[PDB]
């Protein structure tokens, strides 16, 4: 049974941590039965709108229920994250750049 | 007039309705040239005319002549897009509702008149004819009984290809049912669709999400068909007699509701599925025995009870409804006694696993009354197991064994006495995998035990 | 997709609840008729049975 189990145990290991972080980073939005909808918020760059509209069109695809945008921007009085891109030959230049 | 409308989900068709409804057909021609009633073009001008600026129904009389002395293959969709329209709003006419209810003549032979050729000349003349019959005071049996009897609706409702047509078809035959006086009715001649429909089914829980095939069917273009066909069955079981046959007539697609329960998530099914079982296995039926023990035996949904129990559900229903479905599910069998069952099930020569096989918190005090004929009738099983090759049968016997000491520890010595311990040792290499995996289980557990 | 488009997933989702809701209560008026009948006929039955 030990060469059988071998095979899977190690994939199932990451997997089963796929599931509990997933459903944690979800569990930090707010909800209630008042409404059928779920109350979240979140911080979203704003060059990529189209492609997340675009990656969404799968939510429409085969699990469609056709409410397709969950985006609508408003003003807040505090200051926004900073964030930026790095790339595989600057793995030590950026880090160093927020140490 | 004032009225409850009918077929509001539907989408695709509506356009269908709308495609003559911005068109015209020329019925001057048709008495011009010795095809109508000169006067029936006449008036039918009028009438078309007052369905703006004006706003009363007797005029509405001589159409029964014109669909009568109806002769061209479409010019009857005129008409039929009339009768449709008319209920579209309150706003129209002042005298309708009132006189269908009065006079039965028109209303019966308007289902003999239609009902033949195109497909979709077919399927509007009984949505007309459906629901005009939704008002009070219309409740003839006999339309619909010639309505079951005829091929032409079963002609058209096997077209497994498309699923908008069977879809409508399906989906009036609700709001038909909803009063119990048409669903007796129906039940006489039903088997012509519901193997259809639980073909249907059975596609649903077999879909495969790994190829394309639910083209413009999502997005509430097609998710209808199950949400509807549930809530057939659900009106149709309102009545517990005849409830009763179908679950002692078909027994794979009643299973199938497991499996239906796990691969969707949209909450039109969950309720509507769930309440149909429920009222499967109430006592309010005098039959609630039958089929609940086979269940278990394939369902084991033991383990799903919890699993959609613990999960999300906003809904106020169906959190009570599954605590009642655990607690009729466990308590009808898990908690029963088992000496006296057991005895039946070994005399009959039958072996199989149930929740008495495998449950030991209810195995506390049965050994002791185990030994009353000194296991007179164990150690012969034990003699039939020996002149006994089913896989099964073997390893259920040895789980017992191995209860024995799990539970009573002085049985030692008869276990002893027996002597089966060398055939123990042979069974260790028979051919079946779980035979020699309990054989070795047992006889571990005996061996470490013996000294514990 | 559009903004303007934004009222259409609430409106239309309404609707769907509302009907989700309709049918549901529609259907549990049916079920208040065949509770009427039962604690009718089986009343009716006990105490007509000792009048006869």
């Amino acid at each position: 049974e030990l060469y059988a189990i071998a095979k899977e145990l190690d994939s199932w290991f990451q997997d089963v941590t796929r599931e509990k972080a997933i459903f944690e980073i979800l569990n930090k939005s707010n909800y209630d039965t008042n409404r059928k909808i779920l109350i979240a918020e979140g911080w979203i760059p704003r060059d990529e709108l189209a492609t997340l509209q675009a990656r969404l069109g799968e939510m429409i695809a085969r699990l469609g229920i056709d409410v397709p945008s969950i985006i609508q921007v408003l003003d807040t009085n505090h200051t926004p994250p900073t964030f930026h891109r790095t790339n595989k030959f600057t793995a030590g230049f950026q880090s160093i750049c927020d140490c | 007039m004032g009225a409850t409308k009918i077929l509001m989900d539907s989408t695709h068709f509506n356009e269908i309705r709308s495609i003559i409804r911005s068109r015209s057909v020329a019925w001057d021609a048709l008495a011009r040239s010795e095809e109508l009633s000169e006067i029936d073009a006449s008036t039918a001008k009028a009438l078309e005319s007052i369905l703006v600026k004006k706003n009363n129904g007797k005029t509405l009389i001589p159409l029964i002549h014109l669909l009568s002395t109806s002769d061209n293959e479409d010019c009857k969709k005129s008409v039929q897009n009339l009768i449709a329209e008319l209920l579209s709003s309150d706003k129209y006419g002042d005298d309708t509702v009132k006189f269908f209810q009065e006079d039965p003549k028109q209303l019966e032979q308007l289902f003999d008149v239609s009902l033949k050729g195109d497909f979709q000349t077919v399927l509007i003349s009984g949505f007309n004819v459906v629901s005009l019959l939704v008002q009070n005071g219309l409740h003839n049996v006999k339309l619909v009984e010639k309505l079951l009897k005829n091929n032409n609706l079963i002609n058209i409702l096997q077209n497994i290809e498309q699923m908008d047509t069977c879809y409508v078809c399906i989906r009036l035959l609700q709001e038909l049912a909803v009063i119990p006086e048409y669903r007796d009715v129906i039940w006489l001649h039903e088997k012509k669709f519901m193997p259809t429909l639980f073909k249907i089914l059975q596609r649903a829980t077999d879909s495969q999400l790994a190829t394309r095939i639910v083209a413009t069917n999502s997005n509430h273009l097609g998710i209808q068909l199950q949400y509807h066909s549930l809530l057939l069955i659900w009106l149709l079981t309102f009545n517990p007699v005849f409830a009763n046959e179908l679950v002692q007539k078909y027994l794979s697609d009643f299973l199938d509701l497991l499996k239906l329960v796990k691969i969707t998530i949209k909450e039109k099914v969950s309720r509507l599925c769930i309440s149909i079982i429920l009222q499967c296995c109430s006592t309010r039926v005098k039959q609630h025995k039958k089929v609940i023990k086979q269940l278990l035996l394939l369902g084991n949904a033991l383990p799903t009870v919890q699993s959609l129990s613990e999960r999300k559900y906003s809904d106020e229903e169906l959190r009570q409804d599954i605590s009642n479905l655990k607690e009729i599910l466990e308590n009808e069998y898990q908690e029963l006694t088992s000496f006296d069952e057991y005895s039946s099930e070994l005399k009959s020569g039958r072996l199989e696993w149930s929740p008495v096989h495998k449950s030991e918190k209810f195995w506390r005090e049965n050994a002791v009354r185990l030994n009353e004929k000194n296991y007179e009738l164990l150690k012969i099983l034990t003699k039939l197991l020996e002149v006994s090759d089913d896989p099964q049968v073997l390893a259920v016997a040895a789980h017992d064994v191995g209860e024995y000491v799990r539970h009573y520890p002085r049985g030692k010595r008869v276990i002893e006495q027996l002597g089966g311990k060398q055939l123990v040792m042979n069974h260790m290499h028979h051919e079946d995998q779980q035979v020699r995996y309990n054989a070795l289980l047992a006889v571990q557990k005996l061996m470490v035990h013996n000294w514990e | 997709l559009t903004p303007n488009q934004v009222n259409d997933e609430l409106n239309k989702m309404q609707a769907f609840i509302r009907k989700e809701a309709e049918e549901k209560a529609k259907e549990i008026q049916l079920k208040a008729d065949q509770e009427y009948e039962i604690e009718k006929t089986n009343i009716v039955r006990n105490e007509t049975n000792n009048i006869d």
